[PDB]
């Protein structure tokens, strides 16, 4: 009977992310303003 | 020895040197300076020097204790002045802690240190509410933890654990009324004191 | 060490493209749309709600539930009227009046536990030298009167007889840690 | 038969009052921490139809969850009195049940039943959120058993 | 036959708002990683009925310090104004066809604000007074913005009617010609309905319950019915004005179906907003409207004055 | 007549609902129940004291802007006019002076909630 206890694995646990992670997405400002202006002009016509 | 703490004689010596420093800077008020084996510095002063001692420790260049950690009282009802008022102060600049002690009785107030630390406002309100130690020049000194109509100071040693009154709803007067306390259980005190002394280092000399 | 949470390093100057990006962020409510998308993803996730009275929440063999007085496999009560569980009881919730029995064994006559006074801390079951008092897994024992939570020795022995098939298994799974 | 119609109407009103239980956004201590753990997504009281309302005028049951201090007791009594008539009380935890750890304190009401009439006592310190949900369902069964129209009809 | 028409307008709207309460609870739950009610009904569909029966079988509990006349008048006023506001909507044929339908809508909304104010002042309590004053500030800001928005949009339209809006949006929506007005109108409908982010009249966290803090069950249920009916109505008005459903003279059923789908989408959008965002401060709402929307909508009102003149696209009178 | 009947039907429906709410349940009225709420304590004041609102200038400006709204609202019939140049100029001038008043008030800190 050997000592059995709650222990980590011999290689250790894996990496754990802890830093802030934001997706950093979205269209550019020029594209959004261009599609808005195009919708405006099309609707006006 | 894996079951005994380390000692840190270096910080014991540092606190002893600073105790000498404060005791010689303020001989008018300092009555005793001691350093425990847990490396904590206690300075026991006269009650008249609470304001100068706390101001010196708040803003002296070598003793910047600008943060007040704790302000409490200990009721020892066998000495003549039965209340020991204790200030625990923190030095962020020098990363240190100091303890300043003064004494009071039921009819001897102590000057409040609200002009030195603003946390002392509520801390001295708590001390007055729980021990009946009045504080001079305290803005709106009043009860803070007891009930509004509460009588007596419950943290005193002579005050009972259960108090003198208890509240119950009365349907005749349609109110929450106070009655003399009557326990259905009667809290059983236990005499958990061994008749053999445990620490010969604290054996008091016989009377 | 330390780090800043809101301090910025230098500045990104003023540029037409960056100005247009900030203008579109302000006018088109981009972070608001992003928060909408986040809670939409949470809408399309699977909820964590369990069907309560049919799917119970998970527990552990160490769990402190309703108190019980146990017995030896012979049927004899384990309690030997030693009162140190009420000595260690931080709420003074136990009353252990006792006397010698007809056969001369040291047993209890009154073993009351006030469940309205008990703080469910397990100090009695970790202080008991014979594993007599235990805190078994019953937690759904809410009553409609205050008096039903004032247990006596008959109630505690009934709980011990009721829950012995589970308490013994939990103590078997747990006793090597304690 | 008037007895059958009255019994079925009483069952209908009991079903309504037990399917729509609105406790008050009112807690005191760690027991109220477990109360909002009962509000948490795991044991969804809103799935049970139980949803907090801040005002006592829109509340149905006071879940006394915490230590009822002497200074607190007039506030609790006033808040309970300000409820409308079909109101219930679930005492939760040892403090609200019988004082608990602070039974011999000078400032603690030894049980909230000294102040308000308690319908259901939930033991624990703290009782688990599962146990509080058990007490809530036991209260639902208790007000399912009520026979107000039948007692009125035989009155 | 007209009373049958009144019933077929009123009863489906009340069932729709009760199930709007159900849909709100379930959508908020599923966005909160939990469920909605699923025990009272087969899928929770009996939960609003159980809530309604419980509220109407609790006592109304008239208070002592309370102007009873206004205290009783205000919730009935709120409910009857919500239904009166539901009256003139065309889907695609209104129950009551009004020439100045939008003006009628604005007048009825302002009177609903008066219902909230009278309830808050009559229930003589400090939190009720706080809720009433917050309602005053909120309706100041959104009233001026909403009036300008509707002026510009109906200048793009012809008269002040709503069948004219149907015929205007016969070929294309009004969202594409005036989408900034649609965004500001959506925010203004949130402010009108006193919904999250800027509810501020029934603020559960800043106040206890706002203007309902002294209203027990009964008239409180009346206030809740009026609020949720107004939610469905503002979304319905938004989809009639801006997201024009397909209209064909031969069959109107596809118009009604398209209107239903878009109104459901915008109501779910309201619940989505409530799940997503925290609350404004009620001075921040006034600052936001009067400093961002009001200058932009004044400029866009001027632009929509100039647009049919320089494009020769002046709408017809009829 | 039709709109009148619908208005009266809605009013009668609301009255019927509140009459059911008041005559259906069981009443038990006493003083502590009907006292004002005040978060579980007796109110210090009478809740009828002066309140001292902080946006009074914004309220008066709202009155003036509401009447500017009333001026601006006949535009859908105004654009049907035969002249349209004086109409366009007049609408531009009205919106411009309204915007100038708003800008002047913003500069003079009128809408800033002076405490
Ligand atoms: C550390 O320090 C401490 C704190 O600090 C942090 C504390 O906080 C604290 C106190 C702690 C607590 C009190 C814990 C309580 C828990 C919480 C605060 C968190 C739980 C979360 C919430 C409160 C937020 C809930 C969020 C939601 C999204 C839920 C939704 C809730 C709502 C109210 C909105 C939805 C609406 C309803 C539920 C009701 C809607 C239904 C109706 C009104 C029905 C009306 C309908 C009709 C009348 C229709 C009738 C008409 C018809 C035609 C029907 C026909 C009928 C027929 C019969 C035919 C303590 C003690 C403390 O120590
Ligand atoms: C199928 C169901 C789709 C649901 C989409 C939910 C939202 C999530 C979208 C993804 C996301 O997070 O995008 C964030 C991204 C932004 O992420 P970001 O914040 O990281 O990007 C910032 C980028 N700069 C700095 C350049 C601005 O959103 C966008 O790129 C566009 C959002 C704004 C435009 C759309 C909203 C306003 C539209 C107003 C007009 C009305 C439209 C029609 C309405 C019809 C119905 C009423
Ligand atoms: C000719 C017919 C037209 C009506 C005039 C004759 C009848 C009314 C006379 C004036 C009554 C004034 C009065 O008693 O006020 C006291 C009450 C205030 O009294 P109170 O509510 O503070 O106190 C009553 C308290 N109890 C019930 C306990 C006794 O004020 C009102 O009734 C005014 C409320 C508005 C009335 C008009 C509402 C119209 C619809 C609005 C939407
Ligand atoms: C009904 C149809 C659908 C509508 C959209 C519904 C879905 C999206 C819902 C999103 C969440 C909304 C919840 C409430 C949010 C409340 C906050 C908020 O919106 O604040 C407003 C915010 C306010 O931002 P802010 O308050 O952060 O701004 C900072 C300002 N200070 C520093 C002074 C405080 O944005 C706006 O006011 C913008 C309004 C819309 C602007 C639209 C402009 C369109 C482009 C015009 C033309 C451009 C070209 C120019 C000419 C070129 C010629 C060639
Ligand atoms: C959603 C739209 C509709 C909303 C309204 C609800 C419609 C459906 C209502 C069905 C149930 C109708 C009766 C509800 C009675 C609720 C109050 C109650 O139980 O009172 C008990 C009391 C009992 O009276 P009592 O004689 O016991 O005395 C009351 C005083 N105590 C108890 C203190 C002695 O009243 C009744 O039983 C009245 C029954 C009326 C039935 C009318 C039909
Ligand atoms: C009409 C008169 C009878 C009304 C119902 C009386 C019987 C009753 O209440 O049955 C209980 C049944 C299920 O409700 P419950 O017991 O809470 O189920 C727990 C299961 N998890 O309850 C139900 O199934 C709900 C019955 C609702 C009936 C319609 C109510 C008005 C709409
Ligand atoms: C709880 C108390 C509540 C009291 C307040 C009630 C508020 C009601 C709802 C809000 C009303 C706001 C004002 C609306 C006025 C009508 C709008 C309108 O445009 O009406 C004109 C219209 C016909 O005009 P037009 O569209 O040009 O048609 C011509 C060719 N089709 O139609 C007409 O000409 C019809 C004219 C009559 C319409 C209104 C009828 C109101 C009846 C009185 C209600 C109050 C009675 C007192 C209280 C009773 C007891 C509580
Ligand atoms: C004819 C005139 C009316 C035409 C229609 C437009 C109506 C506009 C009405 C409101 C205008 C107010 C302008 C002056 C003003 O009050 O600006 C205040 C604002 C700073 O105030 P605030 O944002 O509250 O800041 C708090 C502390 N930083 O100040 C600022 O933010 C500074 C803004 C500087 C730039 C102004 C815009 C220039 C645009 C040029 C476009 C050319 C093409
Ligand atoms: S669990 Fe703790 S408080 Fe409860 S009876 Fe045991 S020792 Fe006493
Ligand atoms: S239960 Fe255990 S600890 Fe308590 S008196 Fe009996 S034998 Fe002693
Ligand atoms: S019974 Fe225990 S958990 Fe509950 S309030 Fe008291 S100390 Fe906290």
């Amino acid at each position: 009977s050997k000592v059995k206890q709650d222990m980590p694995p011999p290689g250790g646990y894996g990496p754990i992310d802890y830093k802030r992670n934001l997706p950093r997405r979205g269209l550019s400002g020029y594209s959004m303003f261009a599609v808005g202006i195009g919708a405006l002009i099309f609707g006006y016509w | 020895r894996p079951t005994v703490r380390p000692r840190s004689d270096v910080t014991h010596k540092q606190l002893s040197a600073f105790g000498e420093y404060v005791a010689e800077i303020l001989p008018k008020y300092v009555q005793q300076v001691q350093v425990s084996c847990l490396d904590e510095l206690e300075i026991c002063i006269h009650p008249d020097g609470v304001i100068p001692t706390l101001t010196f420790l708040r803003d002296h260049t070598n003793a910047q204790f600008k943060s007040l950690a704790d302000l409490t009282a200990v009721d020892v009802p066998t000495r003549q002045n039965r209340f020991e008022i204790v200030y625990n102060l923190l030095s962020l600049r020098f990363n240190s802690r100091i303890r300043v002690k003064t004494y009071a009785d039921e009819l001897t107030p102590i000057d409040s240190i609200v002009s030195v630390h603003i946390a002392a406002n509520w801390y001295e309100r708590e001390v007055w509410d729980m021990f009946g130690v009045f504080f001079f020049n305290h803005p709106d000194l009043r009860r803070i933890l007891t009930d509004y109509g509460f009588e007596g100071h419950p943290f005193r040693k002579d005050f009972p654990l259960t108090g003198y009154v208890e509240l119950r709803y009365d349907d005749e007067v349609k109110r929450v009324v106070a009655e003399p306390v009557e326990l259905a259980q009667e809290f059983r005190k236990f005499d958990l004191n061994s008749p053999w002394e445990a620490f010969p280092a604290y054996r008091q000399p016989p009377e | 060490t330390y780090k800043y949470v809101n301090k910025k390093e230098q500045e990104s100057e003023v540029d037409m493209k960056s100005a247009t990006d900030n203008a579109a962020r302000i006018l088109m409510w981009t972070e608001l749309i992003r928060g909408l998308g986040m809670t939409l993803s949470y809408l399309f996730r699977e909820p964590a709600t369990i069907n309560y009275p049919f799917e119970k929440g998970p527990l552990s063999p160490r769990f402190r539930g309703e108190h019980a007085l146990r017995r030896y496999p012979s049927g004899e009560e384990r309690c030997i009227a030693c009162k140190l569980c009420e000595a260690i009881c931080p709420a003074q919730a136990i009353t252990i009046e006792a006397e010698p029995r007809a056969d001369g064994s040291r047993r209890t006559t009154r073993y009351d536990i006030d469940m309205t006074k008990c703080i469910y801390c397990g100090f009695c079951q970790e202080a008991c030298p014979v594993d007599a008092i235990v805190e078994g897994p019953n937690f759904e024992f809410s009553t409609e009167t205050h008096e039903e939570l004032l247990y006596n020795k008959e109630k505690l022995l009934n709980n011990g007889d009721k829950w012995e098939a589970e308490i013994a298994a939990n103590i078997q799974a747990d006793y090597l840690y304690r | 038969r008037a007895e059958y119609v009255v019994t079925k109407l009483d069952d209908l009103i009991n079903w309504a009052r037990r399917s729509s239980l609105w406790p008050m956004t009112f807690g005191l201590a760690c027991c109220a921490v477990e109360m909002m753990h009962m509000a948490a997504p795991r044991y969804d009281m809103d799935r049970f139809g139980v949803v907090f309302r801040a005002s006592p005028r829109q509340a149905d049951v006071m879940i006394v969850a915490g230590t009822l201090t002497n200074k607190m007791a007039p506030a609790l009594r006033k808040v309970y009195d300000q409820m409308p008539e079909p109101r219930y009380v679930v005492s939760m935890g040892s403090c609200a049940n019988g004082g608990g750890y602070y039974h011999y304190s000078y400032s603690v009401v030894r049980g909230c039943d000294r102040i308000v009439p308690v319908d259901i006592y939930v033991p624990g310190c703290p009782p688990t959120a599962e146990a509080l949900l058990y007490g809530i369902l036991q209260l639902q069964r208790k007000i399912k058993r009520e026979q107000k129209l039948k007692i009125w009809y035989r009155r | 036959m007209f009373f049958i028409n009144i019933l077929t307008l009123l009863v489906p709207i009340l069932i729709a708002m009760a199930f709007l309460t159900l849909v709100e609870r379930k959508i908020l739950g599923y966005m909160q990683l939990r469920k909605g009610p699923n025990i009272v009904g087969p899928y929770g569909i009996l939960q609003p009925f159980a809530d309604a029966m419980k509220l109407f079988m609790k006592e109304p509990m008239r208070p002592l310090t309370t102007s009873m006349s206004l205290f009783i008048i205000a919730p009935t006023l709120s409910l009857t104004l919500a239904l009166s506001l539901w009256v003139p909507l065309p889907m695609p044929h209104p129950l009551i066809n009004l020439n100045l339908g939008i003006l009628f809508i604005l007048a009825t909304s302002s009177l609903s604000v008066y219902s909230i104010l009278w309830s808050g002042w009559a229930s003589n309590s400090k939190y009720s007074l706080f809720g009433a004053l917050r309602a005053v500030a909120q309706t100041i800001s959104y009233e001026v913005t909403m009036a300008i928005i509707l002026l510009s949009v109906l200048l793009m339209n012809g008269s002040y009617s709503l069948q004219t809006l149907i015929t205007t949006q016969e070929h294309m929506w009004l969202l594409l010609p005036a989408w900034p007005m649609a965004m500001m109108w959506f925010i203004s409908t949130l402010a009108e309905t006193n919904r999250a982010p800027f509810d501020l009249t029934e603020g559960e966290s800043e106040l206890v319950s706002g203007f309902n803090v002294e209203y027990a069950a009964g008239p409180f249920a009346l206030f809740f019915m009026a609020e949720y009916t107004n939610i469905i109505l503002m979304n319905a008005l938004t989809t009639i004005i801006f997201l024009g459903p397909l209209y064909y003279i031969n069959l109107p059923e596809l118009y009604s179906t398209n209107f239903m789908m878009e109104a459901l989408l915008l109501s779910s959008t309201f619940l989505w907003i409530r799940a997503s965002y925290p609350r404004f401060r009620y001075d921040q709402l006034m600052h936001l409207l009067w400093k961002n929307f009001l200058p932009l909508t004044l400029a866009l009102c001027m632009w929509h004055i100039s647009l049919p003149i320089f494009t020769a696209g002046v709408p017809p009178y009829m | 007549m039709n709109l009148y009947t619908v208005i009266f039907i809605n009013i009668l429906l609301s009255l019927t609902l509140i009459l059911v709410a008041f005559w259906l349940p069981q009443m038990n009225l006493y003083s502590e129940k009907a006292n004002p709420y005040e978060c579980g304590f007796d109110p210090t004041s009478s809740a009828r004291l002066p309140f001292s609102m902080k946006f009074f200038l914004v309220a008066i400006t709202f009155l003036l802007f509401d009447l500017e709204i009333a001026l601006l609202l006949p535009l859908p019939w105004a654009i049907q006019t035969i002249k349209t140049s004086t109409m366009m100029i007049m609408a531009f001038i009205l919106v411009t002076i309204l915007s100038l008043g708003l800008a002047y008030e913003w500069t003079q800190k009128g809408l800033e909630w002076t405490e």
